[PDB]
């Protein structure tokens, strides 16, 4: 999940076409560190380009794998209403790359409750993934419920 | 730079937690977070919860003198009350021995 | 500024933050926090493109 | 308790010795400032037991320079150090330029 | 009785250790204040012990 | 850079902050002394407990 | 690409000076833009007031 | 103010009270006592209606 | 009514800065491996060695 | 290394830690004294047992 607050007063990026090294080709770039069954940290650059009013082409780019080409296709397109409520384009399954003989992992990605600011600055609210890497028993505690909690 | 150039070499990030009291000391003034502390509320200085820092200035302790010595007196007197209390307790138990 | 190009304290711990990449490098908002370095390396010999 | 007391006592004594030694080389030539640092201790469970000294912290700000009668006493204005050698060939450094 | 006595005694001793450790890092750089809190005990029937 | 030709650099000692630290660390030492005085009086009462 | 918003506009208690200079007394609108929780305080009534 | 948006003590118990609902929310007199929250959520983007 | 036996507790203690550098106490969980003349393995957190 | 030509090295005695040990070992001696006092009172009761 990736929640992000975005300014509505931003203009369309004038640098054409899109490039991953062209910051003026988009308005905001995200980044989420996910992990695969080999535990490689794939850092997805999540680019957001304002196509028009309330509509944003959302690109994904596995920056941790250097063999990936420049993505010119839309992973999704966040489309919204007049009030700025989350309407469409906020869920896509994204396939990662293969690093050191890993497997290309495909994950569900939700942009749930990502709000459109009427004014301000494009700011990512929060990022979360259920993928991690072990990880071992360091210590242990018990709360006031009798539950032995592992650290 | 010698050729009249200026290039940024980095910018230090900042963070806040859900509970400031949930920190853990790691020797000196070094804080490892806990589960009760909160997630890393990241951000930059001068924006939102963060402000402009003390450029070329170091913040000393927030220690006041008067209330510390007041607590030093008051808890000492409470300790004296506990000591006289246990003195009376031990004299009572001395009489309980002297009961037989 | 230690021998390993980083601003370290008396305990030797390096302070981290946002890095700058490119030519010329600018502080990007979507990076991992990195230990801020003060490199004494030579600058990029850039020719004139737009004047 | 008494550990923190003797830690603060010896820290104050050593800091005052540092300050008195800095006073003892007032107005000597080639002097750079040196102070003392502080340290704390790791939490037992979440307590913290002791406050210590991280060590000597030398400061290398620019000082006061007096014009002298000789020409063979040359102080160092910018960042730089004079390379000296002993009888055993070991390399040392000093900003003092008084040589005959 | 003696349980409340040793509870108050160790509480006063630990609070004075906290105060003395706060005195021990007077005028150090980067210090934030820390104190100690209090607690009581549950009533047996309606008594309260500690 | 260009050095001090025929000139010698004395100490970088300021007077005011040195005497300020001399006062402040002395007062911290007095706080430690009164603290250990209270500690020793507490242990005197602990002797006088028996 | 916004929407053309229509609002009620009142010139209530706008007075005509017998002499002087044409001066706007006050302006007020109930429209704003967010806006986030900076801090919080409580007055002497128990009301947690958001800043 | 804990991680669950509530003002909790050292025992973690949340203090309750009258909530405020609406846009803009005001303290109503006929509500259930609710644990008072300090949300960091974004404000309501309200346009100008009466000026 | 009897005694179940000796119960050792291993909470963290008080540490003093020393003059030497060859006296190194153990801060976290860990034990120093010592050997006798007969090669048997023993353990001690004391780090005073010459 | 090169010695102190025309200079004599006095004691390495610090004052503060010496008086600290003088206080602390005195209090430990007081603990031993009160301990043996309690021991002798126990043996007095053992005499008074008969």
């Amino acid at each position: 999940s990736m929640q992000i607050n975005l300014n509505s007063t931003d203009p369309v990026p004038s640098k054409t076409p899109f490039s991953v090294s062209d910051a003026d080709s988009y308005n905001k770039k995200g980044t989420v560190t996910v992990y695969d069954s080999q535990g490689n940290a794939h850092d997805m650059n999540v680019y957001f380009v304002k196509t028009k009013d309330n509509e944003w082409a959302v690109y994904t780019h596995d920056s941790s794998d250097p063999a990936a080409t420049a993505p010119t296709t839309a992973s999704t397109t966040l489309k919204f209403n007049e009030n700025g409520i989350l309407e469409s384009g906020g869920t896509v399954n994204i396939t990662t790359g293969t690093i050191n003989g890993a497997t290309a992992a495909t994950f569900s990605l939700s942009f749930l409750n990502s709000m459109q600011q009427n004014t301000g600055a494009n700011n990512i609210v929060a990022t979360n993934q259920n993928g991690y890497k072990p990880g071992d028993l360091v210590s242990y505690q018990i709360n006031n419920d009798g539950t032995v909690v592992g650290n | 730079y010698s050729n009249e150039q200026e290039q940024v070499l980095g910018q230090i990030v900042l963070a806040n937690f859900a509970n400031n009291e949930g920190l853990a000391s790691q020797g000196d003034n070094v804080w490892a977070a806990t589960q009760a502390s909160g997630v890393a509320l990241l951000g930059t200085a001068g924006s939102g919860n963060f402000g402009k820092l003390t450029n070329g200035a170091l913040e000393a302790s927030n220690v006041d003198l008067s209330k510390e010595l007041v607590n030093m007196i008051v808890a000492q007197r409470n300790y004296q009350s506990n000591a006289q209390t246990i003195k009376t307790q031990d004299q009572i138990l001395n009489t309980l021995v002297n009961l037989r | 500024l230690d021998e390993n190009r980083n601003l370290v304290n008396m305990q030797g711990m390096q302070l981290t933050g946002y890095p700058a990449t490119g030519t010329p490098p600018t502080i990007q908002q979507g990076a991992n926090p990195a230990p801020i370095t003060i490199p004494n390396t030579l600058m990029a010999a850039k020719s004139t493109t737009t004047a | 308790s008494f550990s923190q007391a003797v830690s603060g006592l010896n820290a104050a004594a050593t800091n005052l010795d540092v300050i008195g030694n800095n006073i003892a080389n007032s107005a000597t030539y080639g002097f750079k400032s040196g102070t003392a640092s502080f340290a704390d201790m790791f939490a037992g469970s979440k307590v913290g037991l002791g406050v210590k000294v991280a060590g000597i912290t030398q400061d290398f700000t620019d000082g006061t320079t007096t014009n002298t009668g000789r020409g063979l006493d040359v102080a160092i204005s910018q960042n730089g150090f004079f390379r000296l050698v002993d009888s055993n060939g070991s390399v040392f450094y000093s900003r003092n330029g008084q040589f005959k």
